[PDB]
Protein backbone atom coordinates (compact mmCIF):
# COMPACT_ATOMS: atom_id res chain seq x y z
CA UNK A 1 0.00 0.00 0.00
CA UNK A 2 0.96 3.74 -0.63
CA UNK A 3 1.52 5.96 2.47
CA UNK A 4 -0.85 9.04 2.58
CA UNK A 5 2.29 11.43 1.74
CA UNK A 6 2.42 9.81 -1.44
CA UNK A 7 -0.97 9.54 -2.53
CA UNK A 8 -1.68 13.83 -1.74
CA UNK A 9 1.32 14.52 -3.64
CA UNK A 10 0.32 12.60 -6.48
CA UNK A 11 -2.91 14.08 -6.49
CA UNK A 12 -1.26 18.06 -6.13
CA UNK A 13 0.06 18.38 -9.42
CA UNK A 14 -1.61 18.05 -12.95
CA UNK A 15 -3.74 15.16 -14.53
CA UNK A 16 -1.13 12.50 -15.61
CA UNK A 17 -2.34 12.96 -19.03
CA UNK A 18 -0.42 16.87 -19.08
CA UNK A 19 2.76 14.50 -18.30
CA UNK A 20 3.36 12.94 -21.63
CA UNK A 21 6.24 14.89 -23.28
CA UNK A 22 9.57 13.26 -22.41
CA UNK A 23 9.04 10.94 -19.21
CA UNK A 24 11.12 8.37 -17.33
CA UNK A 25 11.51 4.85 -17.46
CA UNK A 26 10.37 3.54 -14.38
CA UNK A 27 11.85 0.66 -14.12
CA UNK A 28 15.10 2.15 -14.33
CA UNK A 29 14.39 4.61 -11.61
CA UNK A 30 12.71 2.14 -9.38
CA UNK A 31 16.34 0.52 -9.54
CA UNK A 32 17.81 3.93 -9.47
CA UNK A 33 16.51 5.21 -6.49
CA UNK A 34 16.77 1.91 -4.40
CA UNK A 35 20.37 1.55 -4.99
CA UNK A 36 22.15 4.33 -6.89
CA UNK A 37 20.23 7.24 -4.92
CA UNK A 38 20.84 8.46 -1.29
CA UNK A 39 17.70 10.91 -0.01
CA UNK A 40 19.65 13.78 1.42
CA UNK B 1 -6.56 -2.59 -14.62
CA UNK B 2 -6.19 -5.38 -12.32
CA UNK B 3 -2.44 -4.42 -10.76
CA UNK B 4 -3.83 -1.20 -9.34
CA UNK B 5 -7.45 -2.70 -8.48
CA UNK B 6 -5.41 -4.98 -6.11
CA UNK B 7 -2.62 -2.67 -5.07
CA UNK B 8 -3.14 0.79 -6.10
CA UNK B 9 -7.15 1.50 -6.15
CA UNK B 10 -6.73 4.69 -4.70
CA UNK B 11 -4.95 6.66 -7.42
CA UNK B 12 -4.91 10.43 -7.76
CA UNK B 13 -5.78 11.36 -10.87
CA UNK B 14 -3.90 14.73 -10.35
CA UNK B 15 -5.43 18.50 -10.47
CA UNK B 16 -6.78 20.39 -13.68
CA UNK B 17 -4.27 22.54 -15.35
CA UNK B 18 -5.92 25.59 -17.48
CA UNK B 19 -2.18 24.73 -20.22
CA UNK B 20 -3.70 28.09 -22.09
CA UNK B 21 -1.55 30.59 -19.83
CA UNK B 22 0.23 27.46 -17.66
CA UNK B 23 2.54 24.72 -18.76
CA UNK B 24 2.70 21.88 -16.56
CA UNK B 25 6.24 21.46 -16.24
CA UNK B 26 5.94 24.42 -14.59
CA UNK B 27 2.94 24.34 -12.38
CA UNK B 28 4.67 21.12 -11.34
CA UNK B 29 8.01 22.50 -10.63
CA UNK B 30 6.67 25.31 -8.13
CA UNK B 31 4.54 22.68 -6.60
CA UNK B 32 6.80 20.50 -5.10
CA UNK B 33 9.33 23.57 -4.80
CA UNK B 34 7.11 25.70 -3.16
CA UNK B 35 7.01 22.96 -0.14
CA UNK B 36 9.52 23.35 2.53
CA UNK B 37 12.76 20.94 1.79
CA UNK B 38 11.63 19.07 4.52
CA UNK B 39 8.67 17.25 2.46
CA UNK B 40 10.54 16.31 -0.72
CA UNK B 41 13.45 15.05 1.69
CA UNK B 42 10.30 13.08 3.43
CA UNK B 43 8.99 11.57 1.29
CA UNK B 44 11.82 10.51 -1.21
CA UNK B 45 13.18 8.69 1.94
CA UNK B 46 10.26 6.83 3.12
CA UNK B 47 8.98 6.42 -0.90
CA UNK B 48 12.69 5.20 -1.18
CA UNK B 49 12.22 2.37 1.47
CA UNK B 50 9.13 1.73 0.09
CA UNK B 51 9.97 1.47 -3.19
CA UNK B 52 13.08 -0.84 -2.39
CA UNK B 53 10.65 -3.22 0.02
CA UNK B 54 8.57 -3.43 -3.05
CA UNK B 55 10.38 -3.02 -6.77
CA UNK B 56 7.89 -4.43 -8.42
CA UNK B 57 5.19 -2.93 -7.64
CA UNK B 58 6.65 0.44 -6.78
CA UNK B 59 8.43 -0.02 -10.69
CA UNK B 60 5.04 -0.81 -12.18
CA UNK B 61 3.25 2.16 -10.34
CA UNK B 62 5.68 4.48 -11.98
CA UNK B 63 5.30 2.28 -15.29
CA UNK B 64 1.79 3.31 -15.02
CA UNK B 65 1.00 6.70 -13.55
CA UNK B 66 3.75 9.37 -14.76
CA UNK B 67 3.22 11.80 -12.13
CA UNK B 68 5.14 10.26 -9.33
CA UNK B 69 7.77 9.49 -12.12
CA UNK B 70 8.48 13.17 -12.66
CA UNK B 71 7.29 13.91 -9.11
CA UNK B 72 10.30 12.05 -8.04
CA UNK B 73 12.46 14.00 -10.66
CA UNK B 74 11.66 17.34 -10.15
CA UNK B 75 12.06 16.63 -5.84
CA UNK B 76 15.77 14.84 -7.06
CA UNK B 77 15.80 18.67 -9.09
CA UNK B 78 14.92 20.97 -6.61
CA UNK B 79 16.92 19.53 -3.62
CA UNK B 80 20.62 18.72 -6.12
CA UNK B 81 20.04 15.03 -5.44
CA UNK B 82 19.72 14.53 -9.05
CA UNK B 83 19.96 16.88 -12.23
CA UNK B 84 18.19 16.67 -15.87
CA UNK B 85 21.25 14.92 -17.29
CA UNK B 86 20.78 12.46 -14.57
CA UNK B 87 17.30 11.89 -15.73
CA UNK B 88 17.71 11.47 -19.26
CA UNK B 89 19.83 7.82 -18.50
CA UNK B 90 16.42 6.93 -16.55
CA UNK B 91 14.85 8.31 -19.90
Amino acid sequence: ELPTEVLDLLSVIPKRQYFNTNLLDAQKLVNFLNDQVEIP
Amino acid sequence: ANFLSQKFPELPSGIDVNINMTTPAMMISSELAKKPKEVQLKFLQKFQEWTRAHPEDAASLLELCPQLSFVTAELLLTNGICKVDDLIPLA
